[PDB]
């Protein structure tokens, strides 16, 4: 209940800063003013950095449990399949390195 | 007469002026500095 | 418990507030300018007034007009104002600025920046020195605390 | 009781929020060789109350937003998020006790990109846009590496329990261990709070950086106290992670007192470093990260996994 | 005479290499940066205390301009015009005529302020040091019309300020 209660209070709080500081200069009653999808175009960079964050992001899902299975009885597995996902981790690094994939030149 | 009096530098000039870069060296080692670094986390480990 | 002096100790704190922390917008646009550094530069320190240095023109408070106005500049000076978000002052800085200064009588200068946006205070000097521009944005904070916005919306 | 703790978290917060701006500037001052606020109030100790005001009864900006919804829901969340990560934070008590702490507060921060994609998208600019993209590219890919160090460190703690990194520290600061990812940690606070010298939204490179360029935006104030909070609250983080403070049950308010004394001086260190250096290019703050950590935070990661189980130091479950 | 910048070849030996490397990786020079950011935290900053304090300045400082007068109380300016002539903003406007007691006097000096660019070349071409920039430099307006000074308003500044005004003339007069 407590941290039903502390989310809902911080974005409530949240939520009144947010009306009353748009409310609040309409006091003043300024003055009127009378004066002022597709490609961005998209660098295909920006796309790829995105992506790349996510499959390493999902790779970090799975090396999350590793404090828990440290206390397992079978040690020798899981330090060699938690060096397996750390090394694969690197060799997805490797391979965007040497193929110029971590670039910013155009 | 009253003698000419304008400004002049002092009799026998100023005293030196330094110029030249002076950055000076600090430190250890890379060496020692490593050595410091690893003698840390040995010690932490421990 | 009147009205007229909740409106008046109200007004002074706004007023307050306003004079207390004031963004300049500076418009850098040629000798002038330097000397509007050295009044940001230690000696000086507008800072310490609760003048930021490098406000952006989004959040500036008052846009300080430091230099010669062209007619090709023209243009962009009275965009900025325009967009500047409310209450807004000018300051003019300099006699270029006031009203053409040493150039008064070119065909490409505007004569003073007044032409094109409302000056609230004028800063005489070629260059006017650091510190008689901050005389003058003291004198504007002055002039900000005179303001009697809520006592005249409360005689309406 | 507990609507009392909270109110006791969320207003010191903001009031910390405010004189943080008044310190900055004093810092900054002071190197170099100026004051900073000292006229409104004495040692300008009303300067965060004159600034607030003023910014409050300000005129909203022009023009107008492509999303309404949007661009109100863009500073609640900024601001709503930023509280949120303190309610966990044992200081030395937290406020809501989790199991799993150290995860909840990588989450909610990871849910802090929003803002950022949401402003840029009620920006209502093609320009304003893509400076929102290259924020968040900056975010998430910095996010890599607070993920993987955390974890590295959790491997001495032995939970997500951040109650339990002060038991973890009862001997020794977690900074000798591991001073190697407490470097990493550190800069990349810098880099995910958009701090100097990784301060790029407010560099000279952005395609909006330009001072006569406009879009939609605001309000100014609520997105700077969002960001404040973060800035303190990565400290508090940092402090906690890396420079654990004793805690006697009977008298907690030692705990609080040192606790507090650490989390300002590295928030001071902040104002330090951007008094210090000059800004990175876009490009090369992503070589620091893709290029650099990740690499050397990939082979601490895979260190601190063996290392426990090579000296017979695993920490408890529990 | 002439020297290079940046024209030395790094040593490659492990003492040197494994020094960069440290530096690399420990990030030293960095620090250093902070040391000096830190050593300049703890001096005294050199911000004096404006308007209490106020920024030093010269007798030849060129200020407010003002119309000065003889011990006597006559106005030193005899409508030469030679102010007006040199004046390189065209700032000086000036009209004269025969004084009822037939003395050469002006009917109209005005200065345009904002078009002044506060040379001093005036005060260098008076014969009789009639018009004279003073100290004055805290005379920031309202309004820009408050900055076309005429004749009363120079004569006013004469009086209000020729205390200081004299006292810098005597001290630089024999650099003139
Ligand atoms: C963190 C933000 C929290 C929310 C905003 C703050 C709380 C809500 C507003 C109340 C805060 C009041 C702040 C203190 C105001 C005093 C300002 C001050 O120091 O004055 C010095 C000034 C100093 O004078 P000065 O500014 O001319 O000095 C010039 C500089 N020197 C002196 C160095 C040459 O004294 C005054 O003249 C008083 C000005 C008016 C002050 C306001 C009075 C009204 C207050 C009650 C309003 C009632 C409604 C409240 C709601
Ligand atoms: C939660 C933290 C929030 C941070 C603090 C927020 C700020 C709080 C402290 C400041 C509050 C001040 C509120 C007033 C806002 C400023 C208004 C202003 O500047 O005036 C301009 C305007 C001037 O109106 P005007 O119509 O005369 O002038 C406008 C002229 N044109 C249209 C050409 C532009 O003031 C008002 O409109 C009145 C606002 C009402 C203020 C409340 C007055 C109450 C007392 C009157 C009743 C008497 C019985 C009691
Ligand atoms: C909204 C905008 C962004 C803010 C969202 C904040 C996060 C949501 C809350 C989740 C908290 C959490 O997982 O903490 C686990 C925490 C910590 O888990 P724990 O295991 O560490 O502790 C639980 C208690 N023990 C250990 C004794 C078993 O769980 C709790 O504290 C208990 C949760 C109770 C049930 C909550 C029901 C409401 C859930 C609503 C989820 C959000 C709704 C969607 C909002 C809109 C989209 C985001
Ligand atoms: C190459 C260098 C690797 C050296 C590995 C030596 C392993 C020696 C060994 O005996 O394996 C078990 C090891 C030691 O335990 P032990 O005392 O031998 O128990 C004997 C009971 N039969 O068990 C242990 O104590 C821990 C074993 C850790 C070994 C991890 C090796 C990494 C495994 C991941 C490789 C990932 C490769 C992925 C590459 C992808 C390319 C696309
Ligand atoms: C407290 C818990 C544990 C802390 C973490 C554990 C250590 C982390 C890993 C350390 C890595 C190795 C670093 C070794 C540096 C040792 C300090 C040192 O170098 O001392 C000398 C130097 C000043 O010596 P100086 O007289 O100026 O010049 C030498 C003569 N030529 O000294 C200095 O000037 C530098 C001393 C200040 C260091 C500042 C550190 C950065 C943060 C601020
Ligand atoms: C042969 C090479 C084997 C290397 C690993 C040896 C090791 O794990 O160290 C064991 C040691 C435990 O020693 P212990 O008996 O528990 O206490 C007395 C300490 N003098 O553990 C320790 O002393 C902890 C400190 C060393 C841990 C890091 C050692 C490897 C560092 C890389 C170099
Ligand atoms: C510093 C040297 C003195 C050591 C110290 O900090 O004092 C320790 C004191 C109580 O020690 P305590 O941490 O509670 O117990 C350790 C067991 N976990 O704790 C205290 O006295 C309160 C802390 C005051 C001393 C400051 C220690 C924290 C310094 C953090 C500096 C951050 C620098 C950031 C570097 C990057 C920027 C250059
Ligand atoms: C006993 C002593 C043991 C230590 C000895 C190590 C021997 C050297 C190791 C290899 C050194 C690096 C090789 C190299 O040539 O690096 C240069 C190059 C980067 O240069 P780059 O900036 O991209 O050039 C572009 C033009 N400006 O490199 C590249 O272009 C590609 C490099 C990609 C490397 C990414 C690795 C990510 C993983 C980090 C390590 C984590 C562990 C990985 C698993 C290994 C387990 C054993
Ligand atoms: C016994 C064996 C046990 C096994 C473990 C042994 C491990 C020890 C040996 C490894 C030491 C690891 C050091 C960890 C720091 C990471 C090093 C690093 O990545 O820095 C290099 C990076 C790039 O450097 P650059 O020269 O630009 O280019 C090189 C690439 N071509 O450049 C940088 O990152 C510079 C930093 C950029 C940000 C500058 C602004 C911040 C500077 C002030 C920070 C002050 C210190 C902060 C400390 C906070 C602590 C809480
Ligand atoms: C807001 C301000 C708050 C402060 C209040 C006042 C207290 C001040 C305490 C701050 C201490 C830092 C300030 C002093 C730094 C300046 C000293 C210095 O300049 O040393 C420079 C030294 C030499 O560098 P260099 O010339 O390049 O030599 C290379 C080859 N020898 O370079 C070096 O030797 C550097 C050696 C250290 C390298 C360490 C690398 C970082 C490791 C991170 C560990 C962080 C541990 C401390 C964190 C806080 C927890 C206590
Ligand atoms: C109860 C608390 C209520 C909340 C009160 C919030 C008060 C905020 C006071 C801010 C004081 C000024 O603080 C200063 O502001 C300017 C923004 O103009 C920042 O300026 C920075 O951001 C802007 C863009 O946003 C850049 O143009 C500028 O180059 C950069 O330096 C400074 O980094 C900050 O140090
Ligand atoms: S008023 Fe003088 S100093 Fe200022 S811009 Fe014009 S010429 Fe330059
Ligand atoms: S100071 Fe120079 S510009 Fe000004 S009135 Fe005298 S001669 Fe003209
Ligand atoms: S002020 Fe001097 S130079 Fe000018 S007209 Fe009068 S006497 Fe001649």
């Amino acid at each position: 209940m407590n941290l039903m209660l502390a989310l809902l209070t911080n974005f409530t709080l949240a939520t009144l800063l947010v009306i009353i500081a748009f409310w609040l200069p309409q006091l003043n009653v300024y003055s009127e003013k009378t004066s002022p999808s597709a490609r961005l175009p998209f660098s295909m960079k920006f796309f790829l950095v995105a992506i790349t964050f996510l499959l390493f992001d999902l790779e970090i899902a799975l090396l999350l449990p590793l404090p828990w299975a440290s206390q397992t009885a079978n040690l020798n597995t899981m330090l060699t399949m938690a060096l397996f996902l750390i090394i694969l981790l690197a060799v997805s690094l490797a391979y965007e390195w040497t193929q110029k994939g971590l670039e910013w030149t155009e | 007469a009253s003698k000419v009096k304008q400004d002049m530098p002092p009799v026998g000039g100023y005293g030196p002026i330094d110029y030249k870069r002076n950055l000076p060296r600090r430190g250890l080692s890379g060496y020692s500095m490593f050595a410091v670094g690893i003698g840390a986390l040995l010690f932490g480990y421990w | 418990s009147r009205g007229e002096y909740v409106v008046a100790k109200l007004d002074d704190l706004i007023n307050w507030a306003r004079r207390s922390s004031l963004w300049p917008m500076t418009f850098g646009l040629a000798c002038c300018a330097v000397e509007m550094m050295h009044m940001a530069a230690p000696r000086y320190d507008m800072d310490r007034f609760g003048v930021v240095f490098r406000a952006s023109p989004r959040q500036s408070d008052v846009m300080i007009v430091a230099g010669t106005l062209t007619n090709k500049m023209a243009p962009a000076l009275r965009k900025v104002y325009d967009q500047m978000p409310e209450p807004r002052y000018v300051v003019s800085m300099g006699s270029c600025a006031n009203g053409g200064g040493y150039y008064h009588y070119s065909y490409s200068v505007v004569r003073g920046c007044d032409r094109i946006v409302p000056v609230d205070i004028y800063v005489p000097g070629c260059p006017p020195t650091a510190e008689a521009l901050l005389y003058g944005i003291l004198q504007l904070q002055k002039k900000i605390k005179r303001e009697k916005r809520l006592r005249i919306w409360y005689r309406r | 009781m507990f609507m009392i703790n909270i109110l006791m978290l969320i207003i010191p917060i903001l009031l910390a929020v405010a004189f943080l701006t008044l310190v900055e500037r004093k810092v900054l001052g002071y190197m170099q060789l100026r004051k900073g606020p000292n006229v409104v109030g004495p040692y300008g100790l009303l300067q965060p109350i004159a600034d607030a005001i003023k910014l409050f009864i300000k005129e909203p900006l022009r023009p107008a937003t492509s999303s309404a919804s949007m661009f109100i829901l863009a500073p609640i969340m900024a601001l709503g998020l930023a509280l949120t990560m303190w309610i966990p934070l044992p200081m030395p008590y937290p406020l809501i006790n989790m199991n799993l702490g150290v995860l909840f507060m990588l989450a909610m921060s990871s849910l802090a990109v929003y803002s950022i994609l949401w402003s840029g998208w009620a920006s209502n600019s093609k320009y304003a846009l893509i400076g929102a993209l290259r924020a968040v590219a900056q975010t998430i890919s910095y996010e890599v590496t607070l993920a993987i160090i955390l974890l590295s460190v959790l491997l001495m703690s032995g939970s997500f329990t951040l109650s339990t990194l002060i038991t973890t520290q009862e001997q020794m600061w977690l900074i000798l261990p591991a001073w190697p990812l407490a470097m990493m940690w550190f800069i990349s606070t810098l880099a995910e709070t958009n701090r100097a010298p990784f301060d790029l939204t407010e560099g000279e490179s952005e395609l909006v950086s330009g001072f006569n360029v406009e879009y939609a935006a605001g309000p100014f104030a609520l997105f700077f106290m969002a960001e404040y909070a973060n800035i303190i609250m990565m400290n508090i983080f940092t402090a906690i992670l890396f420079l654990g403070t004793s805690h006697n049950p009977h008298m907690p308010e030692l705990y609080t007192i040192n606790f507090t004394i650490k989390s300002l001086l590295l928030t001071m260190s902040f104002l330090w470093i951007r008094a210090s250096y000059p800004r990175f290019r876009y490009d090369q703050l992503m070589h620091l990260l893709w290029k650099n950590f990740l690499p050397l935070t990939l082979a601490l990661c895979m260190w601190h996994v063996s290392l426990p189980i090579l000296t017979s130091g695993i920490p408890p479950q529990t | 005479t002439y020297k290079y910048v940046n024209l030395r070849e790094p040593s490659m030996d492990m003492k040197s290499v494994t020094d960069r490397a440290a530096q690399t990786l420990l990030w030293t020079e960095l620090i250093r940066g902070l040391g000096m950011t830190l050593s300049y935290l703890f001096r005294e900053p050199a911000t004096i205390n404006y308007p209490f304090e106020k920024g030093p300045l010269s007798p030849r400082f060129r200020g407010e301009h003002a119309l000065r007068r003889y011990p006597s109380g006559e106005e030193r300016c005899i409508a030469c015009k030679l102010c007006e002539a040199v004046c390189p903003a065209q700032a000086i406007t000036i009209e004269a005529e025969p004084r009822a007691d037939g003395s050469r006097r002006t009917t109209r000096y005005d200065i345009d302020m904002t078009k002044c660019i506060y040379c001093g070349f005036c005060q260098e071409a008076c014969p009789v040091d009639a018009i004279v920039e003073g100290p004055n430099f805290e005379f920031s307006t309202e309004t820009h019309e408050e900055l076309l000074y005429n004749k009363e308003k120079l004569l006013n500044n004469g009086d209000k300020w020729e205390a200081e005004i004299a006292a810098n003339i005597q001290a630089d007069y024999l650099y003139r």
